[PDB]
């Protein structure tokens, strides 16, 4: 397990842009040795990629092709982190 | 359709 | 890392 | 179920190439109503698409990036059809 000493939040689990990368952070610093995974589910196809961050956290970019409302998970060793799945609106690009 | 995309990575301490 | 890809399309008869 | 009346079948159901389209086709004629999802699993990223074909069945065509081990899942309503997942060895080019 571990899950529940993992914690997400960023931009990119609030709000979002067709595609525009959204971003957040996940905090894993004390969450041990695990799989981390992550998804995007909607009306459209999404590119994720894991990034750096200054503060150690592990980043998360991804990109969604059209506007709707996606579901943004995020498990470690097969359970939902406290606040997952996130539900997240995706407008139209300004 | 509905689409769903997941990555997943190991972390180790 | 592990990658997955789905795609789920409701059929209707 | 109604998954076990859904049948899959094609080369790339068997085998694959990296940066090649793979092709298979789904029988879901006597499945009735439902979700029929098809999922591609491995070490790189799975592009996927539907046709509905000529001959009725629903076409399936996937890229993958790397070669390896994917599994191909075909579930209806949550379910995997007959011999779901599909363990797909992918060659480079
Ligand atoms: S987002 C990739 C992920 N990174 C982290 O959890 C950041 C860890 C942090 N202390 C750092 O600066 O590396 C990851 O795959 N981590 C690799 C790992 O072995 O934990
Ligand atoms: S591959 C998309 C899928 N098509 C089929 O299952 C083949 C349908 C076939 N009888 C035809 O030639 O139309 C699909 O999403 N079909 C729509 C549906 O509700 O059946």
């Amino acid at each position: 397990g571990g899950a529940h000493k993992v914690r997400a939040g960023g931009p990119g689990l609030e709000r979002a842009e067709a595609g525009v990368p959204a971003e957040f952070s996940i905090w894993t610093r004390e969450a041990g040795a695990g799989g981390l995974a992550i998804a995007v589910e909607g009306p459209s196809k999404a590119e994720i990629s894991f990034e750096d961050r200054k503060d150690g956290s592990c980043g998360v970019a991804y990109v969604v092709q059209e506007p709707g409302d996606y579901e943004v998970s995020v498990k470690f060793n097969e359970e939902h982190i406290p606040d997952s799945p996130f539900v997240v609106p995706v407008a139209s690009p300004s | 359709p509905l689409y769903k995309s997941a990555i997943t990575t190991t972390i180790n301490p």
